[PDB]
């Protein structure tokens, strides 16, 4: 049997970026988003849909435009616990 | 039970150190 | 007793795993509003006494505690704890746990060779105490639950470079037998503690609360492995309410 | 004055042992090494001028003599910056000279002047069976290493002072204006244990504490040299030791493979006598800057850095000391005692303070921790720096890393040589150096073992 | 083969402009670049920091992108953050800040030019250019 | 030889002076109420810590300053480092009055460092 | 005629079936110490959390292993470099878990080694012998205080010494070549040299020894008993011997003086281990073999790999699966 982070592979979280599970590393792609914007994201998480994550308080106009710019990049899974504990999304142990 | 079986070979050496040390055939000058 | 005691005069002496204690009797209250938070500076946990639950080969016989000794070393309190007391509309009071070194890893030998290593910690404690309290004394007592985490982490690797999302998943020394294997697949779950923080010792001039807890929460699995045992853990406390 | 086999019984690889019993070519040989010694320290010295970019850290172009008379507190300012580069170039011209001095002395006693100086003048002359003159010999030996621990004294108290990588505003030429006199804690530094959190000597703390031990040690060396100059041996000192020019070879060589690795232990761990800016960071710091370092990184992610738990159980960035002090966590767990000038800010009374990390690091102790990291004493024999499976385009080796390995392989060899000159000193005052003689073999007329 | 001019040809810009450096140029950015960045920079890497590194993929994915000449020599001056948020005159190596950074006071713009040609050189010169510290 | 404050003076001099001015904005603010309350191991955290580049910023301002203007402000430096030294002394020996004069003598040869500035 | 002067005779007597001797009487306690706790770690201690990461190690032979697998496992990271005796224990079950047998037996092991040093210089003495056997002896000395020793210091930790046991010395040897690169370092070349000369010169000396053994016995008795002990003449001709060897390669390459080729085989190992020794204890402060990797470029600049290359995906390889659990950061610092 597969465990937690296999079946989460599985899903939307091995296509492209989770804000719930994946860690800040996997930012870096979408231009202005480490470290900043994605820490951001990450402390304030979790969130019900992809849309909250422009909901997020603090943000001004060229977070949430940047933000709007690649919100096709994002989904939504259930936040594993097995990503997040112990600040795994900011330091998974990967250089 | 391998633990016995290696127990006794390692006794096995230590007890022939002992009477290798103890009793040996004594160097005689003749 | 330490107050004054310069990093130099702690280091190697094992008072840095001793939480800090009232400085006399001082046998007081601090007063509370009806509905205001108040900030718990630098929470403190001493752990003192261990406890594994037996698990008999009968599955009637009740189970009972064996006390343990500790294999590590003093290496066991959680301190620089910040958090918050919330007082309800009816009166009750909630601490409620932010952050700190909240939790340690602790193994513990129990008498037959048996050592149980377990995740002792305060993480996001939720404790309520009775309704109808006005003042922080001696009775309050805030009853709660907190999160255990596993133990190992789920980058952990075990002796065969098995973990969760790092390593193999199968025994890649027997090739023909890679998965047969039920610890191939390892799990990190959350499991439930429960604590109880009685406050015995108050401070008024200072804010400062002290007292004594006994927690309850599972051990280590090994990532899945194995079951977890009971451990209920008892120690003192200390404190500092913001008022 | 024999100058071959046949008329010494010393071979040629031996050919120094000719030199025992002629006491004017042996001073001559003395005083020629000791210009080799001025001379290396002075050409060293301007080799190292030379190939000094002032503006570059001295650890990062493999220099070991300018850290040296910088941590006396010439040519440097605040956090090591070199302002002058004329005292390094002093210190060598002057050395320089003074060697050619001395080598022409070395050289004039070695090969004209009296082979045998017991002919000449009963204060030069000495045998080595005669316990008074070689006694003598220690003290006024003693008096100048009393007068050269007494001017490094002068030269913290009276003349511009050492540099402390301790001082208030970071480190700096400091004037010590109150050196420890207390015996208390001067010999308290000798009780300690040579091990992890003790560290005996090693552990010495602040530029007070050593020029304090200084002043002591001073003050028993021109005490000990008055003493050797008053007295002779007493009987028990007669009875145990060998008398003769090998044993007291052999004692000094036991002594000087002491010294070698007690300089070793000293500039791999201590940062004190051996600032960072001078001679970068020891294997403690790097590891504890690495932690810090990436503490400090995290925390601008937003991790919570002290519930962070790593993979094992253990927290990834604090965790508890076996006493339970805070302290980094990962594998410098082990390095937990370094104490730095960078960290003991962040250092509470129970160890690393979580209101000092969440809010009181600076930007310069990041810089520097970034920078000791990167300059952990790592490197290969070619000068690659960093892990050894690093690719080659870093050209580094600490000077910590140099001084250690040098001192501690002279002082394993100078342990060799003690065992080789204290046995055949014994067995020469004994008799039997030369082979077991056939007629009286000792075996011979002993029982039997068995 | 050689090291020929496509070797040399890198962007000038974010427009579209090219600049080919000479071999004189490439060896002084590499002489730079042992002398002053390998410390943290060795074979592309950041040790301190390897979510930031000198891989090329790293480079254009910062705000803005800093595969071009310029843009390195802007960093080089005013480093920034990688989304270019943040100030790091005090945390990253640069011209403009000699007080605290003096092995870099005695680099002419021309050095700075030459350094940020090696750095987007070196990357189609090895594979694990940028890679994990141990890769 | 400008003999008076240059416009561009004036901005080199800033890159300095902020430091500068943090410093002692915190030495009004941190180190008197640490001293007050007897916590000397924040206070020589205090003394080591943010103000661990004091003796650095100072003494490339009283170099960049004005060329008449050195050595005052280097000698003015000294005298801040040096109380600042005694301070850190009577810390360790748990000496408040001691602490309290040295704060004070620090305090003065601080401010009149600042008035030496343009 | 005193009693401390009749003790004194007792132990520096050569009559003694052992000598014990001044540096006997620290020898026997510190080796009957290390002795006693290391067959009991061996056959029966508890699993030691060598890394200091709760990651316990199973070292003895009750606990699973084999005599090839089992080992007393070194002393806690978290240790370090702390002294860690009984007593500094709040239990003997913590003292087992964090790895104080191994501290117990390598200090007192190090200790009776060097006394054993010494009680060989004092025999020598006693026996009116040249006392140079020490010397000898201090090779294997100060390669054994290197790996026990000089490595935990320079890497500050004693969980970094040796382990007492066969894989556990495969495993101290690998993760020191992941680190160091010894095999490039020339000191241990220089311990190759030493311990392979060693065997050849051994073999030299033995197979020409016993090509020239002067005919005392029948065919059919061993040619042993061709030598008595304590005979005056030789039991060989060594210009028999130099003959045949200075036509084996030419005249000038063999010895003829037995004492010289006696020195040269005496000094031969002895140096080698010594520079082996030096060279561990040097890799120690991190000072490590050579490194080559990426030296040859073409003229391009792309990397052209040489047998260095190949040794290095070798290390990099043997170093990111040591001590899998216990890096938390990028760099492995010690
Ligand atoms: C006859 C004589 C018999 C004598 C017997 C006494 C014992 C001798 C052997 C000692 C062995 C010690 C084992 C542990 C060593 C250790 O923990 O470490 C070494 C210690 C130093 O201890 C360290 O000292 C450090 C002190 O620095 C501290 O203070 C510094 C101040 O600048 C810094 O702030 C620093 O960051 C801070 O940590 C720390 O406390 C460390 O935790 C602590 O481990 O060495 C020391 O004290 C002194 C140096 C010890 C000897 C060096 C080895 C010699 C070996 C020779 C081998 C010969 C072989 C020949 C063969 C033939
Ligand atoms: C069978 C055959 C066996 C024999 C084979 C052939 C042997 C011949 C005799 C030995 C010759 C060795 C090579 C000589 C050239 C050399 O050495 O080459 C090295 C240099 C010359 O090369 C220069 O080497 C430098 C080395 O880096 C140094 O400088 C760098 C730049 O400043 C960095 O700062 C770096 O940190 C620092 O280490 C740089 O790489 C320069 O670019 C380069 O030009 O000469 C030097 O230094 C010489 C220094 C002499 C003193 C060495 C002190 C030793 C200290 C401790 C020893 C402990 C343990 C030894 C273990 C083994
Ligand atoms: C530090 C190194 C050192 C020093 C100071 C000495 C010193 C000495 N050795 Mg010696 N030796 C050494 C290393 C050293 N050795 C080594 C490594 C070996 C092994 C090869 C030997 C083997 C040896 C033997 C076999 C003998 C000595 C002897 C001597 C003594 C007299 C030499 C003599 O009369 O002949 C003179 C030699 C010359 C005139 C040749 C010229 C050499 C000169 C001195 C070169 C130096 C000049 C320098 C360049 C000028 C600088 C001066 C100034 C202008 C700057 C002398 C005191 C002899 C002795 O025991 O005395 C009774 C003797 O028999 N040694
Ligand atoms: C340890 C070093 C040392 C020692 C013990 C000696 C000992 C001796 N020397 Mg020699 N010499 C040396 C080094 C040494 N020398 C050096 C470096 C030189 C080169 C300048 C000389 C050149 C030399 C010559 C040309 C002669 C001697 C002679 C003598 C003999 C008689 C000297 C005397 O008593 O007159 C009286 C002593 C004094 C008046 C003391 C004066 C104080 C000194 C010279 C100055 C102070 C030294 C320094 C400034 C202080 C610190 C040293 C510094 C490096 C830190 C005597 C056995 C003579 C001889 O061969 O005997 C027949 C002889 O003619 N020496
Ligand atoms: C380097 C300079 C120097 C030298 C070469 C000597 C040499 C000598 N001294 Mg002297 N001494 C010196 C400095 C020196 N001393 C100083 C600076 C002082 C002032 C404190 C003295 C005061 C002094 C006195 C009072 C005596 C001597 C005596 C002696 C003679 C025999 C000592 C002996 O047997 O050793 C061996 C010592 C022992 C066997 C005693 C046991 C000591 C234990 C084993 C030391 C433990 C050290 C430990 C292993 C290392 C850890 C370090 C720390 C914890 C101590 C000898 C010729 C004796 C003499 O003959 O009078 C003229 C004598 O009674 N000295
Ligand atoms: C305490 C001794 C010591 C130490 C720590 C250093 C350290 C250093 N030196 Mg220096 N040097 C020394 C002595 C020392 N040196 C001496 C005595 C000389 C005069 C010859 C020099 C001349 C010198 C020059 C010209 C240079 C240095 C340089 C350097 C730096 C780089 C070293 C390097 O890569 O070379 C390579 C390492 C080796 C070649 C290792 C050699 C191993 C030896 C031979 C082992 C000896 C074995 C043993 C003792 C023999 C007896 C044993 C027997 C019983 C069998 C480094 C900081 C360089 C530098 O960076 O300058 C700024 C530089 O170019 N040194
Ligand atoms: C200052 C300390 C000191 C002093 C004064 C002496 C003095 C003496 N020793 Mg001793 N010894 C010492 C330390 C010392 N030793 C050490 C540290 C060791 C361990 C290695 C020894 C081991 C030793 C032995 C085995 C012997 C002596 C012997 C001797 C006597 C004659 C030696 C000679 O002529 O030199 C001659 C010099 C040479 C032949 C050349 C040596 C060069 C070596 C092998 C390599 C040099 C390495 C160096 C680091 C440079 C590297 C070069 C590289 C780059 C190529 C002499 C009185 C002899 C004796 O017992 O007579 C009484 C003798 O048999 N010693
Ligand atoms: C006895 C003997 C011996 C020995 C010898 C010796 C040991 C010696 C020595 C010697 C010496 C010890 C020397 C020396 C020298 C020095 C000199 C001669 C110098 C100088 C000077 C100068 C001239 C300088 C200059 C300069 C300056 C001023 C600065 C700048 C730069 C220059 C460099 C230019 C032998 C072994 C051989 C053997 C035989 C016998
Ligand atoms: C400066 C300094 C200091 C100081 C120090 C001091 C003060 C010291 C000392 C010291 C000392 C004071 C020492 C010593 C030593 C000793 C020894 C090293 C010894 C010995 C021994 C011997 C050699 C003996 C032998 C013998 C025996 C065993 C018996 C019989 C007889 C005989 C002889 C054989 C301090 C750290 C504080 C600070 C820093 C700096
Ligand atoms: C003669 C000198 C003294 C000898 C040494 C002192 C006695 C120690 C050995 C006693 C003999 C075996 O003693 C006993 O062995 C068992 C079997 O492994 C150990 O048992 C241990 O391992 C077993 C399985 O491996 C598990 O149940 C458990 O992990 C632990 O209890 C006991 O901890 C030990 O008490
Ligand atoms: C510190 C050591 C103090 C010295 C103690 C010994 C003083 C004794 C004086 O006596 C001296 O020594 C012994 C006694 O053993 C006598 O025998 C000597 O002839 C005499 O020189
Ligand atoms: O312990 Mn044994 O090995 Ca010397 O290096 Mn870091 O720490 Mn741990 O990893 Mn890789
Ligand atoms: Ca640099
Ligand atoms: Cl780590
Ligand atoms: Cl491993």
């Amino acid at each position: 049997e597969l465990n937690a982070v296999d079946a989460k592979l599985t899903t939307d979280f091995g296509q492209k970026i989770d804000l719930n599970n994946s860690d800040i590393r996997d930012f870096r792609g979408l231009r202005g988003f480490y470290p900043n914007l994605a820490s951001e994201i990450i402390k304030n998480a979790p969130y019900d849909t992809v849309e909250e994550v422009l909901d997020i308080p603090g943000l001004s106009e060229t977070q949430k435009s940047r933000l709007e710019a690649n919100l096709g990049s994002f989904t939504v899974t259930e936040p594993s616990i097995e990503l997040t504990s112990g600040d795994d999304r900011i330091n998974p142990g990967v250089y | 039970m391998e633990s016995v079986a290696y127990i006794l070979v390692l006794t096995m050496a230590l007890a022939v150190l002992f009477f290798a040390i103890a009793f040996r055939e004594p160097p005689r000058i003749e | 007793d330490k107050s004054q005691l310069t990093y130099d005069d702690i280091v190697n002496t094992g008072l840095a795993n001793v939480c800090p204690e009232i400085s006399s009797f001082t046998r007081g209250t601090i007063e509370v509003e009806p509905n205001t938070k108040y900030f718990v500076s630098d929470f403190c946990m001493e752990p003192q006494e261990y406890f594994v639950k037996e698990e008999p080969v009968n599955k009637r016989q009740k189970a009972e505690y064996v006390k343990g000794k500790v294999l590590t070393r003093q290496t066991t309190s959680l301190e620089q704890i910040r958090g918050s007391i919330a007082v309800g509309a009816d009166g009750t009071l909630t601490f409620k746990e932010k952050d700190g070194i909240d939790f340690q890893p602790i193994t513990v030998l129990l008498p037959g060779g048996e050592e149980v290593p377990f995740f002792f910690t305060v993480k996001n404690f939720t404790g309520t105490t009775e309704p109808g309290f006005t003042s922080i004394n001696s009775s309050t007592d805030f009853v709660g639950d907190f999160n255990v985490p596993s133990y190992r982490g789920a980058g952990f690797l075990d002796p065969k470079a098995r973990g969760l999302y790092t390593g193999y998943d199968n025994a890649v020394a027997l090739p023909s037998a890679a998965d047969k294997f039920r610890t191939n697949k390892k799990e990190t779950p959350l499991g439930k503690g429960t604590l109880s923080l009685q406050v015995t010792q108050v401070d008024g001039s200072t804010g400062e609360i002290a007292g004594i807890f006994e927690s309850e929460q599972p051990s280590d699995t090994d990532l899945g492995a194995k079951e977890p045992l009971d451990v209920k853990v008892r120690g003192i406390f200390y404190g500092r309410v913001d008022t | 004055g024999g100058r071959d086999l046949p008329s010494t019984g010393f071979a040629w690889w031996s050919g120094n042992a000719r030199l025992i019993n002629l006491s004017g070519k042996l001073l001559g040989a003395h005083v020629a090494h000791a210009g080799l010694i001025v001379f290396w320290a002075g050409a060293m010295t301007l080799f190292e001028v030379a190939h000094f970019i002032p503006e570059k850290p001295m650890y990062e172009q493999g220099l070991i003599l300018l850290p040296h008379i910088a941590t006396l507190g010439w040519g440097v300012g605040p956090a090591g910056e070199v302002t002058d580069i004329f005292p390094f170039f002093v210190v060598g011209v002057l050395h320089l000279i003074s060697s050619a001095v001395l080598g022409l002395g070395g050289i004039y006693h070695a090969l004209r002047g009296p082979e045998v100086l017991e002919e000449y003048s009963s204060f030069f002359g000495y045998d080595w069976k005669d316990k008074n003159q070689m006694t003598n010999i220690i003290g006024y030996h003693l008096i100048l290493l009393g007068c050269g621990a007494l001017l490094l004294v002068f030269k913290a108290m009276f003349f511009g002072g050492v540099y402390d990588t301790w001082a208030p505003g970071g480190g700096d030429v400091r004037v010590i204006t109150n050196p420890t006199l207390n015996p208390a804690i001067i010999f308290g530094y000798l009780l300690k244990a040579p091990f992890g959190g003790e560290g005996w000597i090693i552990s010495v703390n602040n530029m007070e504490d050593i020029i304090g031990g200084h002043i002591w040690i001073g003050l028993i060396c021109i005490s000990g040299g008055i003493w050797h100059i008053l007295t002779k041996p007493f009987g028990w000192a007669r009875r145990a030791l060998i008398w003769s020019g090998e044993a007291y070879l052999s004692y000094s060589l036991g002594a000087l493979s002491l010294m070698g690795f007690i300089a070793s232990v000293f500039v791999w761990f201590n940062n004190t006598a051996y600032p960072s800016e001078f001679y970068g960071p020891t294997g403690m710091e790097a590891s504890q800057s690495q932690a810090f370092t990436f503490l400090v990184r995290d925390q601008r992610l937003g991790a919570n850095i002290a519930s962070a738990q790593g993979p094992t159980g253990l927290g990834k960035y604090l965790m508890r000391s076996p006493s339970g002090e805070i302290i980094f966590g990962g594998e410098t767990m082990r390095f937990w005692d370094f104490r730095g000038p960078w960290l003991e800010p962040l250092r509470g009374p129970n160890g690393l303070d979580l209101d000092k990390l969440r809010n009181d690091i600076q930007p310069w102790q990041v810089r520097r921790a970034a920078e000791y990291m990167t300059h952990a004493p790592l490197g290969s024999l070619n000068s690659v720096g960093g892990v050894i499976t690093d690719v080659n385009s870093f050209n580094y080796v600490s000077p910590r890393a140099w001084l250690a390995t040098s001192h501690f392989v002279l002082g394993f060899f100078f342990l060799v040589g003690h065992l080789w000159h204290a046995g055949r000193a014994r067995a020469a005052a004994a008799g039997f150096e030369k082979g077991i003689d056939r007629e009286t073999e000792p075996t011979l007329f002993m029982p039997d073992l068995d | 083969v050689e090291l020929t001019e496509s070797t040399r040809t890198i962007p000038l810009d974010e427009a579209g402009g090219t600049t080919t450096l000479t071999a004189r140029q490439f060896t002084n950015g590499q002489k730079i670049f042992v002398d002053t960045c390998t410390q943290c920079h060795l074979q592309g890497k950041t040790k301190t920091n390897n979510n930031v590194s000198l891989g090329l993929a790293d480079l254009a994915g910062a705000e803005p992108r800093r595969d071009n000449v310029l843009a390195l020599v802007e960093f080089l001056k005013n480093p920034k953050s990688y989304d270019g948020e943040d100030d790091y005159s005090e945390l990253h190596p640069n011209i403009s800040r000699p007080d605290i950074y003096p092995e870099m006071r005695n680099y002419t713009e021309d050095d700075i030019f030459d350094v940020a040609g090696y750095t987007l050189i070196a990357p189609k010169l090895d594979e694990r250019w940028g890679g994990t510290i141990y890769f | 030889i400008p003999t008076t404050y240059s416009p561009e003076k004036i901005a080199q001099l800033q890159v300095y002076v902020n430091p500068i001015a943090v410093a002692r904005d915190g030495m009004e603010k941190r180190l008197q109420g640490l001293i007050a309350d007897q916590n000397w191991v924040d206070t020589q955290t205090y003394i080591h810590g943010p103000l661990g580049q004091l003796r650095r910023d100072m003494l490339g301002l009283a170099s960049s300053l004005l060329p008449k203007d050195q050595d005052k402000a280097k000698t003015l430096a000294k005298e801040v480092f040096g109380h600042l030294e005694r301070l850190d002394a009577a810390a360790k020996d748990r000496n408040g009055s001691q602490a309290k004069i040295q704060y004070q003598e620090a305090l003065a040869d601080f401010d009149s460092f600042l008035n030496l500035l343009p | 005629a005193s009693l401390w002067e009749q003790f004194c005779q007792w132990v520096t007597s050569t009559n003694n079936r052992i000598y014990v001797g001044w540096f006997g009487t620290l020898m026997i306690p510190t080796l009957l110490t290390a002795t006693t706790c290391f067959i009991i770690a061996f056959i029966a201690a508890p699993p030691v959390d060598i890394d200091g990461i709760r990651e316990p190690v199973a070292g003895s032979l009750l606990y699973g292993n084999n005599i090839i697998s089992g080992a007393v496992v070194p002393s806690s990271n978290a240790i370090g470099l702390h002294f860690y005796p009984i007593w500094e224990a709040a239990s003997l079950d913590e003292w087992l878990y964090n790895g104080g047998p191994y501290q117990l037996v390598v200090f007192h092991f190090l200790i009776g080694i060097f006394c054993y040093m010494g009680r060989q210089w004092e025999l020598s003495y006693r026996l009116g012998m040249r006392p140079w056997i020490c010397v000898a002896y201090s090779a294997p000395v100060s390669a054994a205080t290197a790996v026990f020793l000089i490595y935990p210091i320079g890497q500050g930790s004693f969980s970094e010494g040796m382990p007492l046991g066969i894989s556990g010395t495969f495993n101290f040897m690998i993760v020191f070549q992941a680190e160091h690169n010894i095999l490039m370092h020339p000191f241990h070349m220089l311990g190759v040299a030493g311990v392979f000369g060693g065997s050849l010169f051994s073999a030299m000396h033995g197979s020409l020894v016993t090509s020239s053994l002067v005919r005392e016995t029948t065919e059919v008795e061993s040619q042993n008993y061709g030598y008595k002990f304590g005979q005056e003449e030789e039991t060989y001709n060594i210009v028999a011997a130099h003959g045949y060897f200075g036509r084996l390669i030419f005249q000038y390459a063999s010895f003829n003086n037995s004492r010289s080729l006696h020195f040269f085989l005496g000094a031969w190992p002895v140096i080698g281990i010594w520079f082996t020794a030096m060279g561990v204890s040097t890799m120690a402060f991190n000072l490590n073999g050579f490194n080559f990797n990426q030296s040859i470029l073409d003229s391009q600049g792309r990397v052209i790999g040489t047998w260095a290359d190949v040794l290095n995906r070798a290390n990099i390889g043997f170093e990111v699966m040591h001590e899998r659990n216990a890096h938390n950061f990028p760099l492995d610092l010690a």
